[PDB]
Formats: C-alpha cells, structure tokens, sequence
C-alpha cells in the first residue's frame, strides 16, 4: 500500500520447493524454472543445490572432447545476461528439439549468472543427450571471486551454492569436436597440443593451473593481425591476457591440416557482430577460425549484436539477435541502505557543522 | 552540561530571524552552506517532535545532543533509521524508502530504476514477510556485512 | 565440399543509458582492452 512506482514487477519472495520444481520422475520443470528465474524469483537453498549436483553428475560422466553431430546450435560467451539467453534460444531453436553446444563463460560480468547457471544446469538434466556445455575462463575459482560471481551467489542465496558451482564447473568439458569437421575450445589452440588425444589426456576435474595445456584451451587469443602475420612464430606469449599463447594463422593452419579438421569454433572474445570469421585456409577454403560471442550490448554499454550459430543441412547459419531488457542492480549486488548510508552520515554532519558553526 | 547549553543559545539566537523561539526551514535555508543538501529538511523533521513546523530550543537541543561522541551506537542508528522512517511508525516501507532516496539520488536514477533495487533491498532484508524493514532489519546489513 | 555461410542480421540494440550521475548528489558507482574480457 506504499508503493509509488508500479511501472516494475514487484519481485516475488515465494522460493520455489523440491515439488514446485522438480516432477515425479526426477525432472526439472523448465517452464516453472523460466517463468520464476525471469521474475527475479529465488529458489530454495535445497533445490538450488540439488540442481547443481545432479547436473555435475552428467558433466562428471562426459569425456574431455565431446563428439557431437549436426544439426546442433553453436553457442559463445553468455556472461550472466538471463534475459537474453532467453532470446538466444528463441532464435538458435528450442532446446527441446534442437541439439546445443555452449563454450563456456555463463557467469561473472552480467549480474544475472546464477539464473543462467540453473537454467541452462536444468536443461543439462533434461536433456543429458541433446544439449552440451564447454567451460570457459570463469568457470574457475580465481576469477569468479574477482568478478562478483561469488557475491552474486552469497546475496541471492548463500556462499554454499557458490562451493557447489566450484565443483560443477570442474567437471565442464573442455572441448567438443563437431561433426568430425570443427574443433570447439573456449580460447583457442595450445603449444602443447598436436593431436586430438592431447586434449583427451588432460584431467580437466581441477582448478585451471597458469600453465600446461588446460589454460592454454581457455585463455589462448588469437593474433591482432591474423592472417596478416609479421613472422611465423606459432605461439607467442599472450601479452594482453598476462598467460597463454597467442595462435598465428600457420598455427592454425597447421592444426587443421596435422588433424585433418576445417575450422576452429570459439568464443573467449568479443565481437561488434557477435562474430568473426577470420582468413581462409589456403588447403581448406573455408575460414580456419571462427569466433561466436552471444552476448548482446556487452556490459550494457558496448551496444553489440550477439550471434548464434546453427549448423544444419551443411549450411553454417550465423544468426544474429540484440539485446533484452533486464532489470537493474547497483554494482556488486549493493543494497540502497548501504549506498546511501555514506551520503546520510556525512550531508547531515555538514548541516550541524554549519548550523552549530 | 550546562556549559553547552548556553553556548549553543546564541548560536540558536542567531538562527531565529523572526526571534520566535523555534527556528523554521526558511531561518535554516538563511544559511548558503546548507542550500545544497537534500537532508536538511529531514533533520528538520526529525528533530521536531509536535508537529508546529519548527524546532524550538527544547527539540533544537534534543536533536543535536545526539551527534557528540558521547553515544553508543544504537543512538547513531537510531537517527539514522529516522531518516527513511518518515511517518515515525517504527519501521521503513517501500515508499519511504523510495522517496528519501529520491531526494539524494536527484536524477541519476530513474523512478523505475530506483524502485528496483529499493524492492530487492527489502526483499533480501525482511526476515518477517511484513513488507517493511524494522530497526533490528535495519542493524543487521548497517555496521558490519 | 565446404558448407554454406548465411548471416541472419536483425535490428540495431535498444537500451537506456544511465543518466550522468552528478558528484554533488548520492551518484552510483562506476563500473570498468576492448575486444578482449580481462586479465587474471
Ligand atoms: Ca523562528
Ligand atoms: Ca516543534
Ligand atoms: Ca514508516
Ligand atoms: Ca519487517
Ligand atoms: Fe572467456
């Protein structure tokens, strides 16, 4: 009854139980889940737990390199943005009938990673087959730390919720071969990694380490000028990432070549058009990298399209779509007391400091 | 201390224009370095207590005796809870809590951007459903995390 | 025996722009190379 703006949903404060979510044979509601999440409705601790574990369980059981065929929608860089992962899969097809594969970076940046970690965790259990999620820079216990994804777990729900995300993204696959054609990484390539059983060797169940290949996976970039290179040095130290490799075009060249593969599909990096298609391959003659960001208007601020890429009947279809509004939360999940705290202790002393002059 | 209480009667003294023994928000505003505050007439609010529109000596002396560092810091949060507490019911509703944060926000936020975060922050901070924060609810995110 | 490449384009992002925030009132605090994310 004292309320003056009822432009905005009122969030609910009802958290949804086991048998709100959960059905009689084990499987996650995703209406409910979508219907909830979207209003900004938390679930319970029990649930939001059970969620993750039973998720993680699939993820254990999966290999290092997946083999997935087509038809199967291509999915980049998430970064916590609910609301327009909700329009991605409008557009890449719904995922009860249509194959995904994700490459990783669904938390930190956007301030709505836990609602993407439990929707896109239900689909994993709903669809243990058909849909598929790579792991991404992030998806670590150093960075998420460092990029509100732990405080968005202790303010929506408990720091517990955040352990158990630090043990389900170690079981995130760290790559995905596609259709016997394209090698899906996060980051890119490695010096340490010739052969496709290099990246089957890799016990990927830990934190990722500064070094090795597992880092290399997930945080290699490519060059400035790939494509357009001074030398030939294959790997160079990756100055803007502070560790791994940047990969040059005969890097790459090479790799597909050696393996006998087409391109490479990744994310790890932004782009205007939410893709890049970079040079051709000489021995190919279809573009040996390919870049996929799906995130659209990056940090609500670099006003980017995101693309998704659908590759069905031998066409590779680069759909694009923009953003989605979403609601608004101060920076690191601060409360308004504690905002304007500050401004009511130090505006109401510089009254009496002038009035008691 | 009655050494205080004399000392801070001039400087009521001054304040008091039309010499009526309680100071309006016009006498305050008489000052140019409390034009620029968005709080002043909140203090002013919440150091009268009849309703007359005005701090006489009495409430004048009650409202800022509760600012020397002699005061627990129940005394401190206690004001400071009668900032968005504006009706003087005990508790903080979400109106409340929008209007004053409206005044010191200006427009660097919008209405619907502003009602948001004031839902969520009780939201996460009414550990009874009433709709309203409490002082105790008030405590337990000022302070400390 | 490549594939075909298709781009499906759409319309430009529609977004609000926060207002500048004035120093002088209670202002939100700001939020922080520009093609990839951030170092460790
Ligand atoms: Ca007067
Ligand atoms: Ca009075
Ligand atoms: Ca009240
Ligand atoms: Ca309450
Ligand atoms: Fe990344």
């Amino acid at each position: 009854t004292d309320r003056v703006v009822k432009a905005v949903p009122f969030p609910p404060s009802h958290r949804l139980t086991a048998k709100e979510v959960f059905d009689n044979d084990g499987k996650p509601r995703v209406d409910i889940l979508k219907a909830h999440l979207m209003k900004e409705g938390r679930l319970e601790e029990s649930v939001a737990l059970r969620i993750i574990t039973e998720g993680a369980s699939i993820l254990r059981q999966e290999k290092n390199l997946l083999d997935i065929d087509a038809p199967v929608t291509v999915c980049g860089a998430i970064h916590g943005q609910f609301f327009d992962l909700m329009k991605l899969f409008e557009v890449g097809g719904s995922p009860a009938n249509t194959r995904y594969l994700f490459l990783g970076d669904y938390v930190d940046r956007g301030y709505f990673s836990i609602e993407c970690v439990l929707y896109l965790w239900a689909l994993k259990i709903l669809y243990p087959k058909t849909l598929f999620l790579l792991r991404g820079n992030h998806e670590c216990r150093h960075l998420t730390e460092y990029f509100t994804f732990k405080q968005e777990c202790k303010i929506k729900y408990s720091e517990r919720v955040y352990d158990a995300c630090m043990d389900a993204f170690d079981c995130l696959p760290l790559a995905a071969l596609m259709n016997q054609q394209f090698l899906c990484v996060h980051g890119g390539l490695s010096p340490e990694i010739n052969t496709l059983d290099d990246i089957r060797k890799l016990d990927r169940f830990k934190e990722p380490p500064a070094y090795g290949p597992m880092c290399d996976i997930l945080w290699s970039d490519p060059l400035e000028d790939f494509g357009n290179e001074k030398t030939q040095e294959h790997f160079t130290h990756n100055t803007v990432r502070g560790c791994s490799y940047f990969y040059s075009y005969p890097a790459v060249c090479e790799f597909l070549q050696h393996n006998n593969l087409l391109s490479i599909l990744r994310a790890h990096e932004a782009q205007d058009a939410g893709y890049r298609m970079y040079r051709k391959s000489q021995t190919t003659g279809f573009p040996s990298l390919i870049t996929i960001f799906s995130a659209p208007n990056y940090l609500d601020v670099y006003n980017n399209k995101a693309a998704v890429l659908k590759y069905e009947n031998n066409v590779m279809n680069i759909r694009q779509f923009n953003c989605s509004p979403h609601p608004y939360w101060l920076p690191n999940f601060m409360d308004v007391f504690t905002w304007s705290l500050p401004f009511v202790g130090e505006k109401v002393t510089e009254m009496l400091v002038n009035v008691l002059n | 201390d009655a050494d205080e209480i004399k000392r801070l009667g001039k400087r009521f003294k001054k304040l008091d224009l039309d010499n009526s023994g309680s100071l309006s928000v016009e006498e305050f505003m008489s000052l140019p370095e409390l034009q620029q505050n968005p709080l002043v007439q909140r203090v002013i609010d919440i150091f009268d207590t009849d309703g007359n529109g005005e701090v006489d000596f009495k409430e004048f002396i009650e409202g800022v005796s509760q600012f020397s560092v002699k005061g627990d810091k129940e005394q401190k949060l206690r004001f400071a809870f009668r900032i968005y507490d504006m009706d003087k019911d005990g508790y903080i509703s979400n109106g409340e809590l929008f209007q004053v944060l409206k005044m010191m926000v200006g427009n660097n936020l919008k209405d619907t951007q502003l009602q948001q975060i004031v839902d969520k922050t009780i939201i996460n901070a009414d550990k009874d459903g009433d709709g309203r924060i409490s002082f105790e609810e008030f405590c337990a995110v000022v302070g400390g995390l | 025996k490549k594939p075909k490449i298709i781009i499906t384009g759409c319309e430009d992002n529609v977004y609000e722009k926060l207002p500048e925030q004035n120093s002088n009132f209670l202002d939100v605090p700001e939020i922080v190379p520009r093609r990839r994310s951030i170092r460790p």
